[PDB]
RNA sequence: AGCUAGUUGGUGGGGUAAUGGCCCACCAAGGCGACGACGGGUAGCCGGUCUGAGAGGAUGGCCGGCCACAGGGGCACUGAGACACGGGCCCCACUCCUACGGGAGGCAGCAGUUAGGAAUCUUCCGCAAUGGGCGCAAGCCUGACGGAGCGACGCCGCUUGGAGGAAGAAGCCCUUCGGGGUGUAAACUCCUGAACCCGGGACGAAACCCCCGACGAGGGGACUGACGGUACCGGGGUAAUAGCGCCGGCCAACUCCGUGCCAGCAGCCGCGGUAAUACGGAGGGCGCGAGCGUUACCCGGAUUCACUGGGCGUAAAGGGCGUGUAGGCGGCCUGGGGCGUCCCAUGUGAAAGACCACGGCUCAACCGUGGGGGAGCGUGGGAUACGCUCAGGCUAGACG
């Protein structure tokens, strides 16, 4: 199957693209205590159909570009701002540790 | 290869009766019923208590020598025992008494089992109608051991028949004694065994 | 092999070094750090600079001498 | 914060009994009710009623006590000799059928919450389910 | 071209092979695609060659291309054979 | 340490610092001498414990010691080490291995022979 | 600790087998980053190998898979496939010849040389096998492979005899002077015959090929062995290499003389400064044995990086305290979804290995056949306690 994946639309910058974040809650190899890992997807978005704060299922495609290998399959829930806002704070928390 | 030298001095050492002569190890001169002491220059002087590590280490000794093997050949066996279902303590001596030499020397057609060994290794045993020289070589239950028809006519084979001719064989062998020939019926077991040895102790040995 | 090789030639303690090591300055010449013998600190046998003490020098290295004698 | 429930619970348990309290006490809930129902019919415990303590649901525990016994140490010998949260939060331990933990070689046993309820590790062996392991009782 | 060969096992003057299909292109013990028969030409065992004879077919319709000792082998274990 | 913290963090796994540089973690370099001394050993130890500073083939230059009473090892002994500290000298942390190029079997010693490098004597 | 400007996304195009910033033109200004980007160091990666009870830790030699690279760096061309180890162009570095303008090279193919190094093989035979390429086939190649050589480099198997034989020869050693020890060890008798010699002699090789049959099935024929006159078999047939470590404790095994904190030993502790069971020898003993040791490295032991499985008053260890962001974590009841979780089914988990069983080498190592297991991941269904999430309610926590 072509992966499918599900995530929230972190940013829309890019013409015909989102930034989709998709979590993914696996256990530690090693200690077993369950970690949530989360990536950055670059989603191709055909219309601009998708908007900041969707919670998107993803799929991937033939490349459409370097680091964007992604068609946004289809929406699930939108508007979750709440999701997209901690993501946002903790990239914003960079600028502070630094030199 | 062998042990290669001067034997009752090793069974005065275990401190105990290890029958490698056969013969004169039975009479009054084994140097357990004259005397009885571990050899050498500290022989009669006062035997301190040995720690856990070195009794473990002299019955192993002990088995060995009675079943005459380079240590590394023994430790071989020991493990394959260990790999294998079944006890390990008891498995490993059916695996020991197994070899083929040594069934020879139980069977009698050798009276010590490096007599027996050398028997083998010239190529006068014989299992299941094969020359079958090689001492190691452990033999399956069901197997004809017998004596090649080449060597059935040699003195010391005839000797050693007549010796053994009504004198009982092992609960795990047979012998026919007329054809020269001898099952290996069964695989032995512990207490199918007169053994000076306690093999709980070789594998504490081995298990450090 | 145990090789009898030594010079036990005698000299003047110069300086006091350290663990009980001296610059004595021999008989016929050369100044070298000597330590003291072990007997001699078995006997507490001190040593001070102003002294004339038998001192046995190795062939290897006649450079690091042991003084032997009680003075 | 009361940071776990069902670990307190084991511990609240694990302290009556280290000095003999008869009963303990400790606040209600399903999943905690379903372990004391486990630990009841394996028979570390007397059983549970449920009282309401000032206000809310409470399980009284009547904890189990071996015979009083003679000597120096006259101890009545513990029943729970040892309890232990093995999945707490943090840490959380999901084990499969086959991995399911023997416990004391067989003698006391691994509480397991299973797709199938909360259950004795035998009894998840039996159905073929393994699940998330709660502790272990002996 | 996917042939039907015999890759080479056992030790030194102990031949042992495997009727393999594999790529034309490989180590001759290399990463076949499957092993369909063995095959012991030094005659030891009274087994001293099973082929899996429907596999074999199969293989051969594909257009595998057995190679002439193996063809040899599969002739002998009744794979050409038709009736 | 909390399983977060160690998901987080984990064990600083513990390197095996290296007791011998010889280098190429090669089991002898041989190296030509340019010192054979003698050296006054440590705290409890009296002796006059021989040596020799050793320039290798792996660049170090290290003072190894001679096992065994004598040696026909000079100055521009071209000499095997052999690695192991010696507890006594300090900062000596090899050996010469007897029985190979310039250093030779320690001479009639009948006993511990395979490790001074005596050739075994021809018994009458 | 910030990195990035073809950098990130778009449109358009080029290029490609094909997607694509792969590349370009033009916009838009992103993209990644402490869930550790960039930088540095290091390193082929894996099936495996070792080790470990296991978890794990090391490691990736050999065999299998994949990559990269064929003096260093570009670059294409040709082709089904390469940017091409034994094709091409160019620059560079090096060696090689030059009639000085110019060309010739490429062993990280086998073998060998030399260097470096502690250290690593024969300028071997063969196409008989199996594989490759070509060709209708014959056949030709084939340093792939098959073998032989050398190396105790590992593993396994075997030899250096066996039976008897003193109340104990000699020699050597201790002694308390009687004796003890070495030791049934030897000597010696009988036996058996590794070696060695003679006779025989493989399996591995039946196809390809030819004829009959249709050049099909199928049947018959004929040829062919590097190893190798080897393995092995039959006869013949002599008693026919033992060594190395250790012997204070840890650690199996002690006495004497030499020696005097010296010469030495040492893995740690530590022996030696005139009775050394620790140094050197001697006897004796213990361990292993065609080996035995040392070195180096790895794991182990070391629960000494502790997930299993440690700790933090005083031993190393609680930040000087707040307040907080990220994160981690989370009370009680009901309901859904079912992501984690569990289960079942199947797909995958190559081969070898490792596990088991049998089999073949006179045994074994080694190998073959067959079985199973398998962490993981994929898909279909299911389960709902837990965790998650969404919805609703509750008052024990929290705040008011
Ligand atoms: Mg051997
Ligand atoms: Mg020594
Ligand atoms: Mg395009
Ligand atoms: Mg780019
Ligand atoms: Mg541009
Ligand atoms: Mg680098
Ligand atoms: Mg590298
Ligand atoms: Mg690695
Ligand atoms: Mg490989
Ligand atoms: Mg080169
Ligand atoms: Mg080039
Ligand atoms: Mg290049
Ligand atoms: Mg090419
Ligand atoms: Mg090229
Ligand atoms: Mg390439
Ligand atoms: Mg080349
Ligand atoms: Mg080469
Ligand atoms: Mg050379
Ligand atoms: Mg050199
Ligand atoms: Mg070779
Ligand atoms: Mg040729
Ligand atoms: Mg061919
Ligand atoms: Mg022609
Ligand atoms: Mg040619
Ligand atoms: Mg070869
Ligand atoms: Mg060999
Ligand atoms: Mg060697
Ligand atoms: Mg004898
Ligand atoms: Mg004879
Ligand atoms: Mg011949
Ligand atoms: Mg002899
Ligand atoms: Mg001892
Ligand atoms: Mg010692
Ligand atoms: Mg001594
Ligand atoms: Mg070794
Ligand atoms: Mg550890
Ligand atoms: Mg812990
Ligand atoms: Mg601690
Ligand atoms: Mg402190
Ligand atoms: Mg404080
Ligand atoms: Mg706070
Ligand atoms: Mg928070
Ligand atoms: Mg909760
Ligand atoms: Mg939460
Ligand atoms: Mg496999
Ligand atoms: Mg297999
Ligand atoms: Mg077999
Ligand atoms: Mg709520
Ligand atoms: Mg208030």
């Amino acid at each position: 199957p072509k992966k499918v994946l599900t995530g929230v639309v972190v940013s829309d910058k890019m013409q015909k693209t989102v930034t989709v974040l998709v979590e993914r809650q696996f256990p530690h190899p090693l200690y077993g205590k369950v970690i949530k890992r989360s990536k950055k997807y670059l989603a191709h978005d055909p219309e601009e159909k998708y908007k900041l704060g969707d919670v998107v299922e993803i799929i991937e495609s033939r490349p459409i570009s370097k680091r964007k290998r992604f068609r946004v399959l289809r929406l699930v829930e939108s508007g979750r701002m709440d999701l997209v806002e901690k993501y946002l704070i903790r990239r914003q928390n960079y600028e502070s540790l630094s030199k | 290869g062998r042990y290669i030298g001067p034997v009752c001095r090793l069974c005065r050492r275990e401190g105990v009766k290890l029958y490698l002569k056969g013969e004169r190890c039975y009479s009054p001169k084994c140097a357990m019923e004259r005397r009885p002491y571990p050899p050498g220059q500290h022989g009669q002087k006062r035997a301190r208590r040995p720690s856990d590590y070195a009794v473990r280490l002299r019955e192993k000794q002990k088995l060995r020598r009675i079943y005459g093997i380079s240590e590394r050949q023994f430790r071989n066996l020991f493990e394959e025992a260990s790999k294998k279902k079944g006890v390990t303590g008891s498995v490993f001596l059916g695996l020991l008494e197994s070899r083929l030499d040594n069934v020879v020397y139980r069977l009698g057609f050798a009276v010590s089992r490096r007599q027996a060994r050398q028997l083998v290794r010239h190529g006068h045993i014989t299992v299941n109608g094969r020359r079958v020289d090689l001492p190691s070589y452990r033999v399956r239950p069901g197997d004809e051991i017998a004596v090649a028809e080449k060597s059935r006519n040699l003195e010391l084979i005839r000797q050693n028949l007549e010796a053994m001719k009504g004198r009982k064989v092992g609960p795990w062998l047979s012998l026919d004694v007329e054809g020269m020939k001898g099952k290996f019926l069964r695989l032995p077991d512990r207490e199918d065994l007169a053994l000076p040895v306690n093999e709980q102790l070789v594998i504490e040995f081995y298990s450090r | 092999a145990k090789e009898k090789d030594t010079i036990r030639t005698e000299g003047v303690v110069t300086e006091a070094l350290p663990n009980a090591t001296f610059r004595v300055k021999l008989d016929s010449g050369p100044e070298i750090l000597a330590y003291i013998s072990g007997k001699m600190r078995m006997h507490y046998i001190r040593i001070l600079p102003g002294d004339r003490v038998v001192v046995e020098i190795t062939p290897y290295d006649p450079t690091r001498g042991r003084i032997v004698y009680r003075k | 914060m009361l940071t776990d429930p069902i670990a307190d619970m084991l511990t609240r348990i694990r302290n009556a009994t280290r000095v003999y309290k008869e009963s303990t006490d400790v606040p209600a809930s399903r999943f905690k009710e379903e372990i004391l129902r486990i630990l009841a019919r394996e028979g570390f415990i007397k059983g549970y009623e449920r009282v309401d303590v000032d206000g809310k649901p409470y399980l009284r525990v009547y904890l189990k006590y071996g015979p009083r016994r003679q000597g120096p140490d006259p101890r009545p010998e513990q029943v729970i000799h040892h309890i232990r949260r093995i999945s707490k939060p943090g840490r959380r331990v999901y084990v499969g059928v086959k991995e399911i933990p023997r416990v004391r070689r067989g003698l006391g046993i691994a509480i397991l919450s299973t797709s199938k309820g909360v259950l004795t590790d035998r009894e998840a062996r039996k159905l073929g389910v393994g699940g998330e392991l709660i502790c272990e009782v002996w | 071209m996917v042939k039907i060969r015999l890759a080479r096992f056992g030790s030194k003057h102990n031949p042992h092979y495997r009727i393999v299909v594999t790529d034309a292109r490989r180590k001759r013990d290399g990463k076949y695609i499957e092993k369909i028969g063995y095959y012991d030409p030094r005659k030891t065992t009274p087994d001293w060659l099973k082929v899996d004879v429907e596999r074999a077919r199969y293989w051969l319709s594909v257009g595998a291309q057995p190679t002439d000792t193996a063809r040899r082998l599969l002739r002998q274990a009744g794979v050409f054979r038709q009736e | 340490p909390t399983i977060n913290q160690l998901v987080r963090k984990g064990r600083e796994k513990v390197r095996k610092k290296s007791k011998v540089p010889a280098l190429k973690g090669a089991p002898f370099r041989r190296g030509v001498c340019t010192v054979v001394r003698t050296v006054t050993p440590k705290k409890p130890n009296s002796a006059l414990r021989k040596v020799a500073k050793v320039r290798l083939t792996s660049g170090y230059e290290v003072t190894a010691y001679i096992p065994g009473e004598g040696h026909n090892l000079q100055e521009h002994s071209v000499v095997l080490i052999r690695g192991g500290r010696v507890k006594d000298l300090p900062g000596v942390r090899y050996h010469i291995v007897r029985g190979v190029y310039d250093a030779a079997g320690v001479k009639d010693r009948k006993k511990s022979r395979s490790k001074y490098g005596t050739k075994k004597p021809k018994e009458a």
